[PDB]
């Protein structure tokens, strides 16, 4: 019920929807187009479609879904490919045979036919239970065990439990009265985009996401639940940092988020995944999308959607952190995000701002990127999850001023800044020390010197170090090395050593594809300790340089150990080459 | 119209009464409960110096 | 040294959180006070309602 | 008295755009009426009815538009402009940005119900500051000092320690004490703040032990934006009750003003109003002067109301428009050097554009030394010199600092080294630092100094 009355390209106005609410999704016409509501003047509505309008008849019946823009989460939420509108691009393909998208696809989010294993926890029938109560757990598949939490907002005494067995969505798995009247609850739960989930509190972060490269881990360190970001624009790094988190970080779970970007170039990353493949602690060996959810936007996709992207995979990241597991987000292109909301503002005609992009960009990144951090769930039995966000940014030309560069920088606590000039120069890490930062460091500290007190001093010096590596340049760019003394010539070639042995990964050589947080304080107190060691001495530089050959080979060598040997044995042999070269500095001494 | 068909309910509402325009657009609900609800939040001052001393 | 100095904090404490037990329970009992004030003050502000008119 | 009257419920709702909620057959409106909007889910949000016009009005919802339905929510209509229920007891605990007890505690039983956007003083009946001010930093007191009663903000761009600052001023608050009922009670507004930039106040504040005589008003990102224009209204009609109305003096704190004039902006641009200046409405400097234009001192009244922003140059630019009006209407700059951070100094207080345009009066002879003008003025002077000089030897050489260029150098380095630096915790006193300054001012010959006389130092003696 309800019909349109004036179409003006995107624009849509339908009459007889006095009922409809601001911001509910619709769906226009016979080919069930799909718009979001946005004014609703007099018993008229307003709509925008997304897609394209042309075509329309005027009087074509429009139908309400008396839902905002939602999406329907639960089992099979993993490994799928989903487009910005939360479409199952995979199934959409398979049943279309054709290749092209249609336009008024109407295919679920989850196939609703499919079956999974499902077992309930221990819980009686006639108990009871409360929002976000883990009530059973589901085996979606291997070694990626689903829990299914029961809705928020919906609590009571237990009525029905479904014993152990195969089902499938459609099936009713609980049922439960709060009051005399009882609802029955599948499991399939949906939930706005716009609106967060429910959270108990919001914790302070306490654990480094290690990424497993040795320059984001020791240098400038990420927290779990902690925002990130990224000034990836060319180089591959995005690709290479995301990579890394998909096979070697902590998380349970990865969320990449495309929005806006070329088509081919999510083409190459989307065929990517899939040859991604990450081996287990245990031994065994997984594939990557078991663990993967991919949200993708190309350009050709409507605006709106492009825009909507973003939101769609922060819900799938919250909802999956609200059985606790820790999860990863990674914004593809905020700049294209922002470039689309520009373009969604400016079909809205609103006042523009500061260099064209709608005036309230700022506060929505703002309240996007708030969603990041450890958060302790919501319910029983007790458990605490994470969602962390590493959106990169695409700046213009490299320039970091335009707003949504500065917005992203002043919310963002991590910065890593890749720079181009070290991928001119082959380097495999790309990201540039003298730019990069962390400002959790303070709050990591704790598990820092839980796990070495001597770790964080080892860092401060590997900073300092840093620091007088550009003194040092230009230094010997203005009147050479021959003005350096024997300690600054000391320094500088500790420093030198340092980024090119440890500061610098090789990423594609077996031995130093992951760099275990073990391997890597090693690595830096070896550096660090026989960098003193050999200062304190300041004997001539020359003879010990001369002296040093063994102990430069070991320093170097420290990081082409494979990790294969295992922490006991690479520790081991790190702190003999540490002994060896204390001795060969104070014995010569 | 009266409570004919509906009524506000006893211990729900302690009396009083709701009058509105046709359709129910424009409603001023006059009930004894809005009425304390009313006056107490505009007292309050009032009691808390009179609670004090 | 410093242990003997501490080990009168460990009672100095216990004192302090012990005296401001016995004032919130004196400052309850003023509202117990004013509970004598409820006493005095109920019939007035119940009577204080009697905006009926008109 | 006047007989109540219940507020009228109306469901005319007939037209919702943007943050913009219209009704129509409206009996009898009044101008700015807090309306709180019921929607067909029951949830409850305020509202403020921004035009009246005829029987219509445009109402601007707090919570957001989202979810409003033209034939199921409900409008009732208050009769009364926004008022915050403000009490002697409010002190020591946290609200929301609209005023919400966040505390785990019982709302506030007001003493008053007092309108926020309260009338200005009679400018006959204002004073003038006259009392000096120990928040616990050196380089703030010594030079551009501030008055109790004095507005100044911090000009400190993104990133930089301004929010240590001010938790650590806000801790080692007091008098100069040259009590503790009249002692200072410091209302700290937070506008638009993160989460972890909360968590760090709270725990900060309850940890010095100082709880008893502040209040928080926060507010976060996650707010909607709207609430937190009428944040500082609030924590400065609570300011204005603890101190005019009940007598100790308020040291207000407001952080991230910046993301004020970032949700000023979205509000005239959800309405579309005349822009100014980078799109930023045409009225936000009457806006910036009923925020700022409060402090100061009333003549029948004991009170007084130090005003303490802190806002943060979006692209570290004093000409952006929010930087410039606060500069026009707050009396006074302390500034903050991200150039002076890059050398590691903790308190990166840059004096050369920092002045207080109300120092002229906070020193004296009842406070201070009579030698402190000239001293300041000189340090505040050669600054510029030094500067000048080491621009010359970067764009000569070392060479071109001669027998006098040296010494400013030689000045600048040594007055950023010592003077400015201090400990996170160090409370140093005037005289003991006025001594190292005019150390300073003495390394440079006693005789080549040309704004001040000789007299003046040579009143006050070394060692």
């Amino acid at each position: 019920y309800g019909y349109v009355r004036k179409v003006s390209g995107p624009v849509v106005i339908a009459d007889g929807m006095n009922g409809a609410a601001m911001y509910e999704l619709v769906r226009v016409g016979h080919d069930n187009l799909i718009g979001e509501i946005i004014r609703l003047e007099g018993d008229s509505a307003t709509i925008q479609v997304y897609e394209e309008t042309a075509g329309l008849m005027v009087n074509d019946p429009v139908l309400r879904t008396h839902k905002p823009l939602s999406v329907e989460l639960g089992p099979g939420i993993l490994g799928n490919i989903f487009d910005g509108i939360q479409r199952p691009l995979k199934t959409i393909a398979i049943r279309s045979g054709d290749v092209y998208i249609p336009r008024g696809v109407s295919v679920p989010a989850l196939d609703k036919d499919t079956l999974w294993e499902f077992q309930p926890k221990k819980i009686g029938e006639g108990d009871l239970l409360t929002g976000g109560d883990l009530y059973a757990t589901v085996f979606e598949n291997s070694l990626m065990q689903h829990h299914v939490a029961l809705p928020p907002d919906a609590m009571g005494k237990v009525t029905y439990v479904a014993p152990a067995g195969q089902y499938s969505l459609k099936d009713t798995v609980l049922e439960l009265e709060f009051q005399g009247v009882k609802k029955s609850f599948t499991m399939l739960q949906a939930w706005p985009v716009r609106t967060p989930r429910p959270v108990s509190s919001k914790l302070a972060a306490d654990t480094p996401l290690l990424t497993g490269q040795r320059v984001l881990d020791a240098l400038f360190p990420s927290v779990l639940g902690g925002t990130c970001a990224i000034p990836g624009a060319f180089g591959c790094g995005k690709t290479v940092i995301s990579q890394a988190l998909s096979k070697y970080s902590n998380s349970d779970t990865v969320v990449y988020v495309g929005c806006g970007e070329r088509g081919n170039e999510m083409a190459e990353v989307l065929m990517d995944f899939p040859q991604l493949t990450m081996t287990l602690p245990d031994g065994r060996e997984e594939s990557v999308m078991k663990r993967t959810t991919l949200v993708a936007n190309t350009s050709n996709m409507p605006v709106a959607a492009r825009e909507a992207s973003i939101y769609t995979g922060i819900t799938i990241a919250e909802y999956f952190r609200d059985m606790g597991y820790n999860v990863s987000m990674m914004a593809d292109s905020t700049s294209r995000w922002a470039e689309a909301l520009r373009e969604i503002s400016g079909r809205l005609a609103e006042m523009p701002a500061d260099s064209g992009y709608p005036a309230y960009l700022a506060a929505r990144l703002a309240s996007f990127y708030e969603r990041a951090g450890k958060v302790k769930c919501l319910g029983g039995p007790e458990r605490t999850g994470s969602v962390t966000i590493v959106g990169a940014v695409s700046p213009p030309g490299g320039d970091f001023s335009d707003p949504v560069t500065s917005a992203t920088l002043s919310i963002v606590q991590v910065f890593w800044g890749l720079d181009k000039k070290l991928a001119q120069r082959k380097h495999f890490p790309s990201v540039n020390w003298l730019i990069s930062y962390s400002k959790y460091s303070t709050a990591l500290e704790s598990f820092y010197e839980q796990f070495d007190p001597d770790f964080i001093n080892i860092r401060t010096k590997a900073r300092e170090v840093l620091q007088r590596e550009d003194d040092l340049n230009e230094i010997v760019q203005l009147v050479g090395k021959d003005a350096l003394a024997e300690g600054d010539k000391i320094t500088l070639e500790t420093a030198k050593l340092l980024r090119e042995d440890y500061l610098a990964q090789n990423a594609f050589t077996p031995y130093d594809k992951f760099c275990p947080f073990y391997k890597s304080v090693w690595m830096m107190r070896n550096i660090i300790h026989f960098y003193n060691l050999a200062n304190q001495a300041v004997i001539t530089y020359t003879l010990i340089k001369h002296r040093l050959g063994d102990l430069f080979y070991r320093l170097v060598s420290q990081k082409f150990e494979d990790p294969a040997e295992g922490e006991p044995a690479l520790v081991a042999k790190f702190k003999k080459l540490h002994e060896d070269l204390t001795a060969g500095f104070r014995a010569l001494e | 119209p009266g409570p004919g068909h509906h009524n506000a309910h006893g211990p729900s509402c302690s009396g009083g009464v709701v009058v509105a325009s046709r359709d129910g657009k424009i409603v001023c609900e006059n009930t004894l409960d809005a009425r304390l609800d009313v006056v107490f939040r505009k007292k309050l001052p009032e009691i808390r110096k009179q609670l004090v001393s | 040294e410093f242990q003997r100095k501490l080990a009168e904090s460990s009672g100095d404490s216990g004192a302090n959180v012990k005296r401001l037990e016995q004032e919130t329970e004196v400052k309850i009992h003023h509202l117990n006070a004013g509970a004598e004030k409820i006493q005095y003050d109920v019939v007035q502000m119940l009577l204080k309602h009697v905006t009926t008119v008109k | 008295e006047g007989t109540l009257e219940v507020a009228m419920e109306y469901r005319t709702v007939t037209g919702v755009a943007g943050p913009l909620v219209i009704l129509d057959k409206v009996k009898g409106p009044k101008y700015y009426e807090i309306v709180n909007i019921r929607l067909g889910d029951g949830t409850m949000r305020r509202g403020q009815v921004l035009e009246v016009d005829g029987e219509k009005a445009v109402v601007q919802v707090f919570e957001g538009t989202s979810g409003i339905d033209n034939k199921f929510t409900t409008v009732q209509f208050t009769g009364e402009v926004l008022k915050t229920p403000v009490s002697l007891d409010m002190l020591g605990r946290i609200f929301n940005g609209s005023g919400k007890p966040i505390d785990n505690g019982p709302p506030i039983l007001p003493e008053a119900y007092l309108d926020i956007s309260g009338s200005s003083i009679n400018p006959s009946e204002r004073t003038y500051p006259e009392e000096m001010i120990q928040t616990g930093i050196s380089t703030i007191d010594v030079m551009n000092s501030i008055a109790r009663g004095q507005k100044i903000p911090l000009f400190s761009a993104a990133g930089l320690p301004h929010n240590e600052i001010a938790a650590q001023i806000c801790r080692q608050a007091g008098l100069v004490k040259r009590g503790e009922e009249d002692n200072f009670a410091i209302v700290f507004a937070a506008m638009g703040v993160n989460m972890e930039t909360a968590q760090f106040f709270k725990r900060d504040f309850e940890e010095n032990g100082s709880m008893e005589r502040v209040t928080l008003f926060l507010n976060l990102a996650n707010d909607p934006t709207i609430e937190r224009i009428i944040t500082p209204r609030i924590a400065l009609t609570t300011a204005e009750y603890l101190a005019y109305e009940c007598g100790k003096h308020v040291l207000v704190i407001l952080t991230d003003m910046s993301s004020y004039a970032d949700a000023l902006r979205e509000v005239s641009a959800a309405r579309e109003e005349v822009p100014g200046r980078r799109g930023y409405p045409g009225y936000m400097y009457t806006d910036l002067a009923q925020i700022y234009e409060r402090a100061g001192r009333i003549e029948g009244r004991k009170g007084s109301i130090t005003q303490i922003p802190i806002l943060t140059m979006p692209n570290d630019d004093i000409t952006h428009p929010t930087p410039d009006l606060t500069g026009y209407i707050t009396e006074g700059q302390i500034y903050i050097d991200r150039q002076l951070q890059n050398r590691q100094i903790y308190p990166p207080i840059n004096v050369l554009p920092s002045l207080s345009r109300l120092m002229k009066s906070a020193i004296g002879e009842g406070m201070t030394r009579r030698d402190h003008s000239d001293v300041s003025n000189q340090l505040y002077a050669n600054y510029a010199i030094g500067k000048d000089v080491q621009a010359m030897k970067a764009v000569v050489g070392e060479e071109a600092l001669s027998s006098e260029d040296l010494l400013y150098l030689e000045f600048l380095d040594k007055f950023e080294r010592k003077f400015v630096a201090q400990g996170a915790y160090d409370s140093r006193n005037i005289f003991q630092s006025l001594d190292l300054a005019w150390t300073l001012l003495r390394i440079f010959p006693r005789e080549l100094l040309h704004r001040i006389p000789g007299k003046t130092l040579d009143q006050y003696y070394s060692r």
